[PDB]
């Protein structure tokens, strides 16, 4: 039906009725994420978790694009 | 067979089908650049990049019958 | 055409009365069993009520006493409304996923959601199509159609002309333009333009024009289970998984959120929950790791009623080593409620053989039916029900019409009943491989 | 409103001074266990808990899981409650010491408040201002309104096929957009276009509502490990590229604790520690009571209510030691063990009355004594499963209330386990053609 | 704030004298286990020296005596410099990698590589992009203090184009590599737009000088270097877990290059501590690898705990002391522990009281000491919280004899639960049959 | 960037640090107290014969067993052989519990370790033009083609190394490199000889300040030659050839750019591939280019291999290209792990045991433990008096060998904490009660640990 496939049966389509799917998308993929460059820049200076990121041939933008695309789009990159 | 699709009678279902099951970003990334894009990239004053930098389709490993199943009699027989 | 006569193609329902719940002794195929069919009638009438949880009814009984028969009667006496799901209990031991989760999906497959919403469709024969592709493109065009009553002209958008050259709508097709999406399902071809079709077969069906108005609203009713929604909301395009079994361990937060949105759909009146039936055939083939999950999946609001069938007596439980009645642990036998069956009296054997003979349309003399009842007293229903199909063919060897004693006595001569096969094994020990020895004459 | 096996459990039914009272809130008797579970509920709400274990003894038929659902409805919808059986810990994609930590991270809750500013309405114009920023007029049935868009939300509008007069649904905060349909004023532009013609919304254009909404930390773990749902389009192949559960290392959890503590220190989110109810803990083997003895000692661990009904049994996975409850004494000293005693014959009748007035099945007092007779002499789970079939044998025979005769018929239509065992042994004597196959 | 009072919260280091190694009794949380704490202090002093490679130290003893307490004391009294690894033994039995490799990675985590360097980074807020379509350009960046105009030539204009940097972003350039990392937008431009996108996060302006140079001390492990060199974009594998049987030739190249870095003075090797909790869960197929991995130069000083007496070894069928094979017990050294006197039990309950900020009358403390002597530590420590909570229900400040007796009446110790099980055997599912009354 | 620390470049003490070789004569007769060993004469003589067999290239699939009890020196002889052979001959010390995988069958990790144990030395040449580009100046042809514009016959490149610069005339079909790779003035390149297609390494360091922000890698000038005609020895194990032929490393498509992007999975290798690689390596040896060098596969703890592995080892040892298999077994009459039927010697099946040259290993005399203590003490640097040596030897004879070599580190720590420099009898007599052996631990475990109760163990 058009309820499940379009309106609010999908947990990813952020239509009205699926009021969770906007909030959950933003606060799991851009605010409370450990790969956003703001949440990397504060943890790069010693024993902490992104210590190694200075030495692998990447940058913050390399890591941030690499942690949200697919295996496909990362292969195209 | 073609893959199974969803018969849902909204416009959004048709748009999501033609954006997932076809998804022109992957098709452009797989087959290569438009010849118009080749012309605007090869007559310009400065070198510019291409988003499929070459045709990313893998070379088929069987010369006479590639990526299909449609064969024909053989003048040999 | 895919209606080949099986071992249960004669059961057309449970056969009991629906007013005083009396098991009338011969109706709709199920003949003879009385007390068990009344208890199955009570269970069936509390399934369609809906105001009960997932409970457990165990159809225990000896082999070939009509347990799959009662389950198939309850399956036929519900129609395609309340979801009945068969589960032979060896489909659970998979390798694509774990075992408890494979059981959870079989619980989720039997809780339907039934929603009813409308569409707008168009019947009718196409009189003619004109498309203004002149270098032009799909920009404007005229569509003239008709029913027996109506006749109309419509103008078309660009994303409709691209669906008209997509389905290649001729002058004479019987199409169904679903207006809300744009798909075109050609119901057939009109008879009156039979000359106008050259690229068709010599044998081609032709319809008549559709009758009635040309623009009508349909109230279609869909019913999908919770496992359907779970597999849909699991990947990018994930419904293919439930057609290919490639679904894996579905995370439990998805099932929790769908259990929340189904309740929010019910409270808004947009939906309706239909509890189905799950038939776990041969429930003794589960280890205790299964029963320690069925004891708690039969607790929630969303749980289908489980009907299950056991053959074994005092037997061992798989996984463990200690024996138990019916092959089930005692803390799980506290949950279930047991219906016991009985072996069959010989007149009931005779009329069951009569129903199985009338189902395959095989003529029998009454002497051959008496001999066949005498065989079925000593070898069970399955042996005689196969001797029927053998004896029809043996009568068709020598070009006869009705089977007789001279063909049942040949079918009893060639194909051994299993008692004489056990006697054959016991009297041919030294050549049949028992465990160690092979002797060659 | 459909009846389950624990519909009549509403709460623990305590006093103001933490003393249980008999026949309160659905329970009948069972005083000390309800007092102890009330102390457990107060410990969960006190927020001074970084891993406590509570075991529930008592055999089958007693009310162990009724206490757990009483706790789950005593906490409310706010504090998360994760009930899992023991047998769910086994998978074929991850180790079984990782599904335990997935349940611990489903137990802890993180509540965020949002003020969603939604925009329903018909697009009036699509005007690119700079050469970038693109104004959109959203016409409602109450008035249009200008709206300035970021140059990244416009590339989410543009991926959707919004052209001139499509009604849309823009989230202002989260930037989520959906094309609802084409407005019915532009309906009959052509005559067989294929869109979903919907009317203009007869409300505001700017609806401002606030939503409190929860997130479990396991959802943070999954959303930070692998890309989920939105842009994960290669998962439609299925074989190797599906979202298979992967071994979430300790480093990822140790960083997600840092990020969540950062967003708690800004006063954005709130933290709520949850409850993990592991039922039938004998199915947990010794390769998980080793890992629980470590994982409960974290400063973040939630409370674990274990339930176990067995006596001195064999611990699974190590066949050469017996222990009480199926729990190793290495782990059993941690647990607070609560007893659960059986039921007296004068405390079964009240359960029959409450279970009868839960299902709506009314019956005379001469039948309550018979159901209590079957409750004493056989079992408690069986006598409560004759109230629903006998009502079916009541309204069919032209009655409304259940008498003794309907239950005397249902005891013959619906045999228990004990009489079925007696028929299975004594009546099914010889193993032959018409006998059971042991 | 994701930090709640667990069982191991009062132990702030090992608590011994650092000069002469004298375990004074009540220091830094730990109480009265003088010989084992002295031995752990000797172990810790040969850990921080870091010369002697690959010992093995087993900590035997009865349960509820303090074997993980001394381990957490050694973990706290090292600092963030020397690594430490809390691995219970059931973590090894995985379904994606074998036992040998998942136990090799436990050794590869506990050896750090320490390297000090200078980070030449540039924070800044973009003011105006000035592109001269003649190749050249000018970038204007500001902070809260300064503002500057830097030239650009050919290609980072194209990097700006690929990054789509607008006026108002917060860009960061690592000038030793040269790649733009857009950090988001500023709060000074939140007033500008109205309907924001998804990707935009707001930040404060950068503060201070543009060109920031700072000497930072990086410390990675060998496991980090092993997993990063596994596959191409393999750095996210150590957060995800999507790695498997790494080949031996990669680990050989990595150990050779770490030896080469130690020769050239770039790197300093810091050996650490692997802590294998509850080592009796390992089968013989794991001890046969531990007996070889304690031979190389790159092996951490392994500290392991155990509970069991003469028990069977998993995987085989013969009894042994401590659940360990004897060819492994010829290799380790063993520090035995001892049960506690009541004089130590009283002040351990006092420390658990002052950790949970629960006030106790002395009569309640003596009663709780008697309960701890009759039932153990883990039950006595679980009655402080319950008595505090029952005192909170009847609104009393100090807990008393009545609340502790109430908590003892409600919840059962494991000594009485066995008598409760053996008292009623006909209803608990023993192995075969249940009565169900 | 990375700041160099000027500290002491010492090393760490392992259990086999003091072993430096076998310590033989020029005739093969062993000599006691030489190169780390103490005693153990016949085993060192037999291992010297094994070392001679390996360096003589006559071993083609032999097998050597090391018997003897635990803590007697089998792994010591293994590391002695590995340090005696050197570094240019391979040595792959796997264990028995390292063939069990979850991606491949366990009779395949054995074959991959055989291929790790075999080396191949290849001697070749390297002819490259090298350095930073100074000019890219074309030259007009003598006869231009009619119908076109420019016609360029020879392209000139000025390459400047860090020692000397050189002008270079090239064929004009270097242009397709230069346009595709974007080579400009100030970019170090290398031009090969077999094809001749230059590939840019990076912008030079002298032009690191012409701009300000536009940065990439700034590689320095190649501090070497401008025309390398340098020869290369190159060691590749046959495992590396099997992997590079089975799973190709670098491709240009989507799916091989997902294969190196997804995790590399060990896959089983078909035997036709190994047969072909052997047939071609034995051809390149006959041409006289590559040298085959067999190594040692020291399978430590050989009683962990079950009966399904020795069956594959019989096939693998009958191959014409195979290294030596030095097993290491320390069991007597043991049950073989696979088939729980036959109690065989050493955990080795009796069919496989006939292939093996069994070398014994004897226990140590009670006057050689003190010499091992002296060598281990002067290895760590821990010096100690003679009565302390006699007490450690007393603990070594009466308890264990591995236990008297572990009372040296806590004694040294307590010595330099108490305020001394050398270890006396008091420090060892104090450290003997902080670190109990297995014997007194089992005594406490049985005597004090009576039964499972409150203050008792969990049996
Ligand atoms: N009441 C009945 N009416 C008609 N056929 C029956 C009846 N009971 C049993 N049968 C027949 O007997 C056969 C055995 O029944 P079934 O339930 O399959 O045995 P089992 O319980 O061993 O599976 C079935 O093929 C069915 O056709
Ligand atoms: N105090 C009580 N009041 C009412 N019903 C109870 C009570 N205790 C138990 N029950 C009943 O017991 C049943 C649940 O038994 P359960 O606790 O699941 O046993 P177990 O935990 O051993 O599986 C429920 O049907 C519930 O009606
Ligand atoms: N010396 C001590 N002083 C204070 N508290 C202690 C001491 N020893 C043990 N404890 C406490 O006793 C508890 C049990 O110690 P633990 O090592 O967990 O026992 P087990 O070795 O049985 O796991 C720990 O929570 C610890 O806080
Ligand atoms: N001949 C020897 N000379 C010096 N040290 C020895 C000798 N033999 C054995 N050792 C020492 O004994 C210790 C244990 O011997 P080990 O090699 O572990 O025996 P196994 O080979 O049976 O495992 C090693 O650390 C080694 O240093």
């Amino acid at each position: 039906p058009r309820l499940i496939w379009c309106d609010g049966g999908r947990l990813d389509k952020p239509g009205p009725g699926n009021l969770v799917a906007g909030f959950r998308s933003k606060y799991l993929n851009h605010m409370m994420n450990i790969w956003t460059p703001e949440n990397i820049r504060s943890s790069l200076e010693g024993i902490e978790n992104f210590t190694w990121l200075r030495f692998v041939d990447t940058s913050l933008q390399e890591a941030y694009r690499a942690s949200h695309t697919d295996v496909f789009a990362r292969a195209v990159d | 067979a073609p893959p199974i699709e969803v018969v849902c009678d909204s416009r959004s279902a048709v748009i999501e089908r033609e954006n997932i099951m076809f998804h022109p970003a992957m098709r452009k990334a797989l087959f290569g650049p438009t010849p118009s894009e080749i012309k605007e990239a090869s007559f310009g004053p400065r070198p510019v990049t291409l988003y499929p930098p070459r045709a990313l389709l893998p070379a088929p490993d069987h010369d006479k019958q590639r990526f299909t199943n449609i064969t024909v009699p053989s003048m040999a027989r | 055409g895919l209606n080949l006569i099986a071992a249960h193609s004669h059961i057309r329902g449970l056969g009991v009365d629906a007013d005083t719940l009396e098991p009338r002794p011969s109706s709709q195929g199920l003949v003879g069993q009385e007390k068990a069919r009344k208890a199955a009638a009570v269970v069936l009438e509390m399934i369609k009520q809906g105001k009960i949880a997932g409970r457990a009814v165990l159809i225990a009984g000896p082999p070939s006493t009509g347990k799959t028969a009662i389950a198939m009667g309850m399956a036929q006496s519900l129609g395609q409304d309340v979801p009945f799901t068969t589960l032979a209990a060896s489909e659970i031991f998979s390798l694509e996923m774990s075992k408890t989760e494979a059981l959870t999906q079989a619980f989720r497959k039997s809780i339907g959601v039934r929603i009813k919403e409308e569409s707008e469709i168009m019947e009718g024969e196409v009189v003619e199509i004109q498309i203004d592709r002149s270098t032009g493109g799909a920009k404007q065009g005229k569509l003239t159609i008709k029913t027996t009553d109506m006749e109309a002209i419509y103008d078309m958008g660009s994303k409709m002309i691209d669906a008209m050259t997509k389905e290649r709508v001729m002058a004479g097709d019987i199409i169904s333009i679903d207006k809300s999406s744009g798909k075109i399902t050609k119901l057939g071809r009109s008879y009156a333009r039979s000359r106008d079709y050259d690229a068709m077969g010599v044998d081609t069906k032709f319809l008549q024009c559709p009758e009635g108005e040309l623009q009508k609203r349909k109230e279609v009713v869909h019913t999908v289970s919770l496992h359907e929604i779970d597999v849909i909301n699991s990947r990018t395009q994930g419904f293919l998984a439930l057609f290919s079994g490639d679904t894996g361990e579905i995370r439990s937060e998805i099932r929790d959120q769908i259990n929340t949105k189904v309740a929010e759909w019910k409270e808004e009146g947009k939906a309706e929950i239909v509890p189905g039936v799950l038939f776990i055939d041969e429930v003794h083939m589960l280890d205790i790791e299964c029963f320690s999950y069925i004891n708690r999946a039969l607790e929630s609001d969303l749980a289908p009623i489980v009907i299950m069938a056991s053959n074994r007596g005092v037997s061992r439980i798989r996984g463990t080593d200690y024996k138990s009645p019916h092959g089930l642990p005692l803390d799980f036998l506290d949950r279930v409620v047991i219906i016991n069956t009985h072996p069959y009296t010989p007149d009931e054997l005779r009329q069951i053989l009569s129903i199985r003979a009338q189902e395959e349309e095989v003529d029998l003399t009454p002497d051959a039916l008496a001999l066949l009842t005498k065989i079925g007293q000593e070898a069970g229903l399955r042996y005689a029900s196969n001797l029927i199909t053998t004896s029809q063919l043996i009568a068709a060897k020598r070009r006869a019409k009705q089977v007789g004693v001279e063909d049942v006595q040949r079918s009893f001569k060639l194909f051994y009943d299993p008692a004489r096969s056990v006697r054959f094994v016991q009297e041919s020990e030294k050549r049949l491989i028992g465990n160690d020895g092979v002797v060659d004459f | 409103h459909r009846t389950a096996a624990h519909t009549h459990i509403k709460g623990l039914g305590l006093n103001s001074s933490g003393i249980a009272e008999k026949q309160a809130a659905g329970f009948v008797g069972q005083c000390a266990a309800r007092e102890a579970c009330g102390v457990v509920v107060d410990l969960i709400k006190a927020h001074k808990m970084a891993g406590r274990g509570v075991l529930l003894a008592g055999g089958p038929g007693t009310g162990k899981t009724a206490l757990a659902l009483a706790i789950s409805q005593e906490l409310g919808t706010k504090i998360p409650f994760c009930p899992i059986t023991g047998s769910e810990i086994y998978s074929t994609e991850v180790k079984k010491t990782e599904v335990l930590m997935e349940n611990f991270r489903r137990a802890i809750g993180l509540r965020v408040r949002e003020t969603k500013d939604v925009y329903e309405g018909e697009v009036t114009e699509m005007t690119p201002e700079e050469a970038s920023t693109l104004l959109i007029g959203l016409k409602s049935a109450r008035g249009q309104k200008k709206l300035r868009l970021d140059p990244s939300i416009y590339e989410a509008i543009q991926k959707e096929r919004v052209q001139v007069g499509d009604v849309i649904y823009i989230e202002t905060n989260t930037g989520a957009c959906k094309r609802v349909g084409r407005s019915d004023a532009y309906a009959t532009e052509f005559d067989l276009e294929a869109e979903e013609y919907v009317p203009i919304p007869k409300g505001e254009v700017h609806k401002k509502k606030e939503i409190v909404q929860d997130v479990t930390l396991h959802d943070l773990d999954v959303a930070n490990a692998r890309p989920q749902g939105g842009q994960d389009i290669i998962s439609m192949m299925g074989q190797l590229m599906k979202p298979k559960m992967t071994e979430i290392t300790d480093k990822l959890r140790m960083e997600i604790n840092k990020v969540v503590q950062k967003y708690i220190n800004q006063g954005v989110a709130e933290l709520i520690p949850g409850v993990l109810f592991i039922d039938e803990a004998h199915m947990l083997d010794i390769e998980c009571f080793t890992y629980l003895n470590k994982a409960l000692e974290s400063p973040i661990a939630p409370i674990v209510v274990l339930a176990s009904n067995r006596g001195i049994a064999t611990i699974r996975g190590a066949d050469d030691l017996k222990a009480a409850h199926g729990i190793p004494p290495d782990f059993l000293q941690r647990l607070l063990i609560i007893p659960t005693h059986p039921y007296e014959p004068d405390e079964i009748r009240r359960i029959v009355r409450i279970r009868a007035q839960t299902e709506g099945v009314q019956l005379t007092d001469a039948a309550v004594d018979r159901v209590a007779e079957h409750g004493v002499r056989i079992s408690l789970r069986y006598c409560l499963q004759l109230l629903a079939p006998a009502s079916i044998l009541a309204r069919v025979n032209g009655r409304t209330q259940v008498d003794v005769q309907d239950i005397a018929e249902a005891e013959e239509l619906f045999l228990d386990a004990r009489r079925s065992a007696n028929i299975l042994t004594s009546t099914g004597e010889s193993g032959g053609l018409h006998g059971f196959i042991s």
